[PDB]
């Protein structure tokens, strides 16, 4: 049961995958976004992910299919485990901290190229201890908010 | 804001790139 | 087979009907938009319009249902007959001309309140003979464009 | 632009308020 | 036999480890600083490091214990081998050069977030051949100074 | 169990005694600070004070020894009797009031030379009755704060 | 502030110059 | 058959290797440039590369030898396979995109330290889809140009 | 320009660091 | 200065993070 | 054994001869530069000069051939006799002095068109006796420098 | 500078135009 607000957010997410703007997500487009953030799914794995969401079996995900799967499968909140996995992806050297560079890396690959001041403001919003980086607990707060 | 976009991408079932 | 561009346009159209932002269009919401532009459909008529688009039979139209019906039923272009009917709705005194006031009336009821300069610029775009109003042939050009 | 919004509302099958 | 000057420097070093400001360093706090700079000590290893400095055996290092160990164990100068090991840690891609990004990475994890101009000035102080990076011999000069 | 905050304060206190910056306090250095504030301890008395804090018996107090004695012997708060004794030392003519001149005298001998405006601001912070001096009860408030 | 420095010197066991 | 224009370009390339300016490239100098861009050739491999270009067998490459080998061995255009290999070297995390940071990394190690605006302008020249990074097809265009 | 320098380094037979 | 802080952290016996 | 610095100077000299920029010097191009400075070599003489430097016998001098001949045949310094001959060429009326006009004449034919201020500054650098011209001894100083 | 260019052209064996 999605609100206008949620639809707008999902449209933006769908659009990142749908890089050619044709209103469908292919295996290729899904693979591209995944690899761009450090995932290494095999082709068969990608194909399964598509087939899972592709209700009409025509081989691509369209927006109605995407929204329907969101309404059927999404959680109310980001789960604890999803937050731990996402922290891993941001903290790609595994040093325990998300740095401005690691944050910029993720944001650019989510289709948002930010200035240094904007990256720094993002960090500032999360940065409880004022050290200039986002640790695990600070990241949890930003994800549960 | 920008954090919201991360929240949305993290909570995508099936195809989230953050698994 | 809708593009990103088309989805964005349809989202905006859907949103005008969905005045409470809950991601569904009811009979009430459909009736409100219709009456706002001078239509007088009966309740049964409104109910039929909803039931026609409401694929899952839960009694409201959601966005996936709306997009699906658009992909299945829309024409490539605005048909000649649709343009004649729409001219009638704009030209509500039936004097043969769409005036700035009649144009403002429609735009406000489409969720776009414009300044006088913006209404005048809209007219200027259509106004081939420079008389300050949009006649039938000028309206056709704007609709087929 | 603004004209485009009219084009879209005119070409809505079933529920166009411009019939 | 530590001077005021040395005590002040050691206080600052101790304080980086003692991230909660409670005047003691735990195994957890030691592990955090180590991982932050690319070290992967096991828990037993960390525990041994603590026990080694923890004279009273209460399980944490306090400042008197830290200073005492410094006075007992420190070298007059940075040894040649310590400099080779530290170069390795700065030059984390192993390409033979410490870049502005690699320098920023280390400084931030030492509790000093610097502007671009400050990083560049740091490099400028070391940068004998003017190439904009710090090679091994330039790093030695900065360490023996 | 000293916090970072307390260590910093103690470092500053230790440093006033350790006038040559060599990281130890001698009998001579202790005598100098004492006489500077109007105390007249004999040499044997000074020697006893040193020996009391000098855990390793090498004849001087080092910073670890100082901090250890602070942790072992300090009170949570300034005691009532300590405040009465300190009032005596500030109020050196015994007229019942600490004047700007008497305050300047103490602050300079604590290693803080202040401008007239700074002395006056210090007084202003304590000066409940607005008479421009600090009486006994005003001094208590500043000491218990 | 400046008062804090006096508080610290007053609460030094053994070697306070304010006894 | 090299033009003045080509000689000037080759002089610049030769000069990057010849870091001490003595007009010859050693195995050491060749190894340094290679490692600086992520290659790990063994010493024997480096020696073979030198011996291959060193026509007079004195053990170093001089500029006449370099130019002669260029005239004898260079292709008219960058081959397709050379472009695929070079893309790999720029895209060092293998995420499918050359980022501003990856571009800066390469340029600095080619002896060109650029400002942020200059890196961004370089990208802008290649950046067909306007995403702020250079994908494989955009890189091909820049290489075949 | 800057791209040209990359073109040259890519087309160095034998010793290109971009192999 | 900033280099001094690196010198100090490099010369910490036992717990230097630069080993 | 040429340095980078020397190669750059030789590239510039070679380029003056190689007026069409094709990376080789012909008999024609050699004759043109020679006549431009008042020499009258016969064609056979020019041909001999080319053949002398043209190691591969293809009839033109290329840059590798030029550099090789420079390394094999050049003197460390300008010889005394070379300086006497060059003075003759500058001092073309044989009046004993190189004037601003005679200096401009040579510089323009060496591919450097200078403003009056630049010619005057050149003279000023050589002009020991301040007479506004360069005599033989002043010219020697500039050549041995 | 400009004098250097004259020095170079004077010290060209074989093909110096200043013989
Ligand atoms: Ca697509
Ligand atoms: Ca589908
Ligand atoms: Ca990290
Ligand atoms: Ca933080
Ligand atoms: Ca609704
Ligand atoms: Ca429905
Ligand atoms: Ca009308
Ligand atoms: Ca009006
Ligand atoms: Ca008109
Ligand atoms: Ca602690
Ligand atoms: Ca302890
Ligand atoms: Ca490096
Ligand atoms: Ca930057
Ligand atoms: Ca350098
Ligand atoms: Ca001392
Ligand atoms: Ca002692
Ligand atoms: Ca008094
Ligand atoms: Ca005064
Ligand atoms: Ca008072
Ligand atoms: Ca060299
Ligand atoms: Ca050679
Ligand atoms: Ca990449
Ligand atoms: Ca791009
Ligand atoms: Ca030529
Ligand atoms: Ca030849
Ligand atoms: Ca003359
Ligand atoms: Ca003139
Ligand atoms: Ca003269």
């Amino acid at each position: 049961q999605l609100t206008e607000e949620q639809i707008a957010e999902f449209k933006e997410a769908f659009s990142l995958f749908d890089k050619d703007g044709d209103g469908t997500i292919t295996t290729k487009e899904l693979g591209t976004v995944m690899r761009s953030l450090g995932q290494n799914p095999t082709e068969a794995e990608l194909q399964d992910m598509i087939n899972e969401v592709d209700a009409d079996g025509n081989g691509t995900i369209d927006f109605p299919e995407f929204l329907t799967m969101m309404a059927r499968k999404m959680k109310d909140t980001d789960s604890e485990e999803e937050i731990r996995e996402a922290f891993r992806v941001f903290d790609k050297d595994g040093n325990g901290y998300i740095s401005a560079a690691e944050l910029r890396h993720v944001m650019t690959n989510l289709g948002e190229k930010l200035t240094d001041e904007e990256v720094d403001e993002m960090i500032r919003e999360a940065d409880i201890d004022g050290d200039g980086q986002v640790n695990y607990e600070e990241f949890v707060q930003m994800m549960t908010a | 804001n920008h954090w919201q976009k991360i929240r949305t991408m993290v909570n995508l079932p099936v195809i989230s790139p953050f698994k």
